[PDB]
């Protein structure tokens, strides 16, 4: 019977169907790819795992490259499949949406619209989850759903812009292709969140600045009702570099002097057509007389 | 990422006359190899090798 | 001085021309700061979209002694958002999920628990046996399976080396080779293996799809030497092209006359209706190791 | 400063040694410290001291 | 359906992965029709695990001057082979005789003596080096278990002679390793298109489909493992005795 | 104890089903709404509590078993001592006879 | 459950049967619409539920009966996974003739 | 047992989130209100217990 | 950054300590002590405020 109970647990962990993936990189050669999946039963509990494809040998992947599944204990009840993993502050966060049938006050007919709640929460150093921040995006979802969320498949893509430590989340309606963001395209409404909870809808030009991330959307393939899901990516403007660097100190030659606090705190990259230009600001160090002891 | 052959060639020869191999240079911890080939490659390539 | 090297570019900035604030002059701790440095870098070799550059702080005295040489390296990452090179997840109608990265396919989930149920409703013995250990699994999307038998190793033909790289050819947009597999050759017998060719609609360009082999000292990647395949639609199945010398053939672009038998491989064929056995190296390998 | 010796003292109280020495090396190491493949110029592995 | 595998007869072969993956049943008025798709299995020349297997199958798999192959050929092997004497009983040289192309293929697991360029010797006496019948050299000093190319019609002579002497260099005898062979046994690895077959019996119906008329893909013809697959088989079975 | 811990190990599925079942509005007509907000969170809390309960039970069970094992070892050693003394004083007895 | 393979035409030994077993699932089916089924060569248990609901936006609040089809399957421990639920109110209304 | 204690130690976050999330009125339309008064206090009692 | 001279009893006097004061700020054009330090009678004193 103990073997049977273990077999039960094995089947409920083994039949897991993955539902979203995210890549913490701006290319497809290195990094850590993170999966979240849902069980076969009809209960809202989710499991996450991640895998290193840096060790990917072009068609061959060893066992150790993976990580076992892991339960998320948060009581999330996401509408259909709008659930997704993201990484910022280089730490994991989960994002999802909730549907609630609310009625606007002061209407003789009590219409029942759908409030959509954007819920974001992050895994801490013990897997314990902090309570989720919640935002109101009913207006944007209604606009992109064309007042019919139910008829059309909805989705969101999460990306981490570490250029300013912000989150680019996009809610949109499923399609075979996607046009540029901003202006006439009404399918996609994004949301930028800062590291504290300050949410902002973006206007047209701010939207168009990220037009290139349109390749990572969940596209109905040309073969009828086929649905192919794409993994989201961390975004950089065109070339990611760390905003600061340092190498501390080093012993000088001949054991008579040292240098220390070698730091370049402000690193900016500007891309003008073809040119990539690096600007270092207040790069500095210090040289002081001492031996080795 | 870097090509191992390109780096070893960049350091070549082994001072005995032939190109060195990775097995030839077992050889010495990172710091003193960064010293013995300071003028001939960069920090990142040294880390790689 | 500070030296910055990137690609073929080498910019040296000294305190003569890029000093922010020159310090005092004593035996004390001398802090040195510079004007915001501009460095042009576009000639970088973005191998795998990553380009390495190095920054060296050179400090030296007028006697010729060097106070020290700080080395640091940075990587610059090219955003690469091509449609073909972003991995995306697909599902078969049989329910076996997988991911596709360019040409490669990886199974993610598994569909065995049903048969475990079927056997475990009988005695436990039935679960822990070879037949359960070799349960079939559905294909990784649309594609086919090809059997290859490779000759016994010969230093004369193959040469210095015994391992070999089987490469893929005409797929996606990459007409050139892409290493698809590696193996080690047997010097006592001929090696048998089966490989899963993936498929997509119109995925192959001109002249079917190639399967070439590289032995070192030799590779048969010239015309009509690598194996050739296509998805025939009148038969709704995948068919080879060059099992022998022939004078007419139906490639993905029609009638072709110069047909030669595939070289290198001892034998090539299509394992029709063949189901891959229960894999012990997938993402779900650890569970299988635990359970069996 | 406090937590490293908390763990170290508990380890020593349980006759564990090698993990305890590895632990307390976080704060002091007579053999010095290794950072970035190189010998440290500072002496104590805790800045405020 | 699947039978898994089963050991071949005569403890020289095995049949693997007998499976019938796709069963379709169609009922047309009265007729019951069974269609088996991608019926397949595989054949692998290997024994139960004895001297017979590890020596004779390795003799089969290695080839010689003719150029690989030597397949489908008759061989004269031994029933039971046992240590007879010598310095130390390593793998020891035992040969097999191709009759169709009269080849002496001897195999030894490992060597002990690295100085004497010893001879493959087949003598009917085991005790008289001047009564020697078969003597064969080395191209490499170490033995690679090479072909020795009998040359003439000496099948029966091979049957009569025993006691393969290993050393038999100029010293006269110097027993390295001889092996008793008991009686002798005949094999032939040749198979015909009509030879292999599947039989389906149901009621009074007995349909035999051979590779002659229901073959899907004919495998290689060598000493390797040959996978056999058939055309989708139609079997009509309507006159069954449905008891219960 | 095993049955109790195991059965307490199977309340989580029902409790989470309760949580996901309560979210649907229960009142309707001209006054719709009434969904128990945040109930699923209390369901998760309850499944955590009962899981901890079962784990406590398991720890007590195994601790008790190990207590028996130690008692068994003690019985064994003292029984061995009894036997040793028995044969020892048997040797004493043969000395007294001679 | 019971195996009638050992039926000897009207007579069977007791062992052919199996003792009763409680289903711990919290099922409250309407009247007697409850039934066992087998697939994946494993047990599944199916039933229907009556819920008094009112369609939104009707000046008269009529109370139709949503019929909920609930399917749950037994696991290897005997624990019951919480049920899938489907809506079949329209079909049941059609066959019940309102 | 440590795992049990620790997973007990992580019920407070969820319980408090429940308490604060219950404050929002659940009924609306022409008859609004229905907020679970004093729920946050029971959440606090749960966390301490 | 301020670097302050090696202490000299002739130019400094009785005491090796010094008070750095702030002046023109707010509405206080007068003196306001902003910092205190000890001067090094063996080397130059380096500090950042």
């Amino acid at each position: 019977d103990a073997f049977k109970t273990y077999l039960t647990r094995f089947e409920t962990v083994a039949d897991l169907k993955v539902v979203s993936a995210y890549h913490d990189n701006v290319n497809s050669n290195t990094g850590l790819t993170w999966f979240v999946g849902q069980t076969r039963e009809n209960l809202p509990e989710y499991y996450w795992r991640n895998v290193d494809i840096s060790r990917m040998q072009a068609g061959e992947l060893a066992a150790n490259a993976w990580k076992e599944w892991t339960k998320i204990d948060t009581a999330v009840n996401p509408y259909k499949d709008a659930i997704r993993p993201v990484i910022f502050r280089e730490r994991l966060h989960l994002i999802w949406v909730e549907k609630e049938e609310v009625a606007k006050n002061g209407t003789d007919p009590v219409e029942t619209y759908d409030r959509f709640t954007l819920k974001l929460a992050f895994l801490r150093h013990d897997g314990s989850w902090s309570a989720p921040w919640s935002y109101d995006i009913t207006t944007q979802v209604e606009a992109v759903t064309d007042k019919k969320p139910d008829t059309e498949r909805l989705a969101l893509a999460a990306s981490g812009f570490q250029g300013e430590d912000t989150l680019l989340v996009f809610v949109y309606k499923t399609g075979k292709s996607y046009s540029d963001f901003g202006g006439s395209n009404k399918n996609v409404a994004g949301m930028t969140i800062y590291g504290d909870g300050s949410f902002k809808k973006m206007e047209n030009t701010a939207l168009s600045r990220y037009s290139q991330l349109k390749n990572t959307f969940d596209i109905i393939h040309t073969q009828g009702n086929d649905l192919v899901r794409k993994a989201s990516y961390r975004f950089a403007q065109d070339f990611e570099v760390p905003a600061s660097l340092n190498m501390g100190s080093a012993i000088g030659d001949d054991s008579l002097t040292v240098m220390e606090n070698g730091n370049i705190p402000q690193i900016t990259s500007k891309y003008s057509s073809d040119n990539l230009a690096i600007t270092l600001h207040n790069a500095a160090f210090t040289v002081r007389y001492d031996g080795s002891g | 990422m870097y090509s191992t052959a390109v780096l070893l060639n960049k350091i070549s020869p082994t001072r005995d006359g032939q190109t060195m191999t990775l097995a030839d240079l077992q050889y010495l911890s990172f710091s003193e190899l960064r010293k013995i080939f300071d003028d001939q490659l960069s920090w990142g390539e040294a880390r790689h090798l | 001085k500070i030296t910055v090297m990137a690609g073929s570019k080498t910019h040296t900035f000294t305190a003569s021309d890029h000093i922010a604030s020159l310090p005092a002059n004593s035996f004390d701790a001398m802090p040195y700061t510079f004007k915001p440095l501009e460095i042009d870098a576009s000639s970088l070799a973005f191998t795998n979209n990553i380009a390495p550059l190095d920054i060296v702080f050179e400090t030296k005295a007028k006697d010729g002694r060097v106070l020290g040489k700080i080395k640091q390296t940075l990587s610059v990452k090219r955003v690469n958002y091509n449609p073909e090179d972003i991995l995306f997840l697909r599902e078969t109608h049989s329910g076996a999920q997988y991911m596709q990265l360019g040409v490669y396919r990886i199974r993610l989930n598994t569909l065995l628990a049903s048969q475990l149920v079927s056997r475990a409703n009988t005695g436990i013995d039935t679960i822990l046996t070879m037949e359960t250990q070799r349960l079939p699994e559905p294909p990784l999307g649309e594609g086919f399976f090809a059997n290859f038998v490779l000759p016994k190793y010969d230093p004369a033909e193959h040469g210095d080396e015994r391992w070999f790289k089987i490469h893929i050819g005409n797929v996606g947009g990459n007409t050139g080779r892409q290493p698809y597999y590696s193996g080690m050759l047997s010097d006592t017998s001929e090696t048998s293996m089966t490989l899963f060719v993936p498929y997509a609609e119109g995925y192959y360009m001109h002249e079917g799809v190639r399967l070439g082999v590289g032995y070192q000292k030799i590779t048969y990647d010239n015309t009509w030497e690598s194996a050739f395949f296509y998805f025939d639609e009148t038969k709704q199945q995948f068919v080879l092209i060059n099992d022998a010398d022939h004078d007419s053939g139906m490639t993905q672009q029609g009638i072709v006359k110069n047909i030669k038998k595939y070289k290198g491989f001892l034998n090539v064929s299509i394992a029709t209706g063949y189901s891959a056995p229960m894999d012990f190296n997938s993402a779900s390998a650890l569970y299988y190791w635990e359970l069996f | 400063y406090y937590t490293p010796m908390m763990c170290f003292q508990r380890l020593l109280q349980e006759k564990q040694f090698d993990e305890a020495t590895q632990w307390i090396n976080y704060v002091y190491n007579p053999a010095g410290y290794i950072v970035n493949g190189e010998i440290a110029p500072w002496i104590w592995n805790c800045r405020p001291l | 359906l699947n039978m898994g595998s089963a050991i071949g007869d005569d403890s020289l072969t095995v049949m693997e992965n007998g499976n019938i993956p796709q069963i379709t049943s169609k009922y047309s008025s009265d007729n019951l029709a069974i269609t088996l798709h991608n019926a397949a299995f595989t054949v692998r020349y290997d024994g139960s695990g004895n001297v017979i297997r590890n020596k004779q199958i390795s003799a089969m798999k290695l080839t010689g001057v003719d150029g690989k192959s030597q397949y489908g050929n008759a061989f004269i092997i031994a029933n039971t082979v046992k240590h007879y004497g010598g310095y130390s009983d390593l793998g020891g040289p035992i040969t097999v005789y191709n009759k169709t192309k009269n080849y002496i293929a001897s195999v030894q697991g490992h060597l002990m003596n690295a100085d004497y360029t010893r001879r493959l010797i087949l003598t009917p006496v085991e005790n008289n080096y001047y009564a020697r019948l078969f003597e064969f050299p080395f191209s490499p000093n170490t033995i690679l278990n090479t072909v020795f190319t009998v040359g003439s019609n000496k099948t029966s002579d091979f049957k009569k002679c025993s006691y393969a002497v290993d050393g038999n260099n100029s010293q006269g005898f110097q027993i390295f390793s001889s092996y008793q062979s008991s009686g002798w046994l005949d094999i032939d690895t040749g198979i015909n298109n009509t030879d292999i077959k599947i039989t389906v019996m149901a009621g009074s119906k007995t349909h035999t489909f051979t590779a002659s008329d229901h073959i899907a893909s004919l495998p290689a013809n060598s000493f390797d493992a040959m996978p056999y697959t058939f055309k989708p088989l139609e079997i009509d079975a309507s006159s069954l005795a449905f008891t219960n | 104890l095993d049955a109790a811990a195991g059965q307490s190990l199977a309340g989580q599925v029902l409790s989470i089903a309760e949580g996901v079942a309560d979210l649907v509005p229960n009142v309707f007509g001209l006054a719709c709404g009434g969904s128990r907000w945040g109930a699923a969170l209390r369901a998760s809390a309850s499944v955590m509590s009962l899981s901890a309960t079962a784990s406590q039970y398991s720890a007590d069970k195994i601790s008790r078993s190990e207590a028996y094992r130690r008692r068994r070892q003690e019985w064994e050693i003292q029984r061995d001592n009894a036997d040793g003394e028995v044969k020892q004083m048997d040797a004493q007895l043969e000395s007294l006879k001679i």
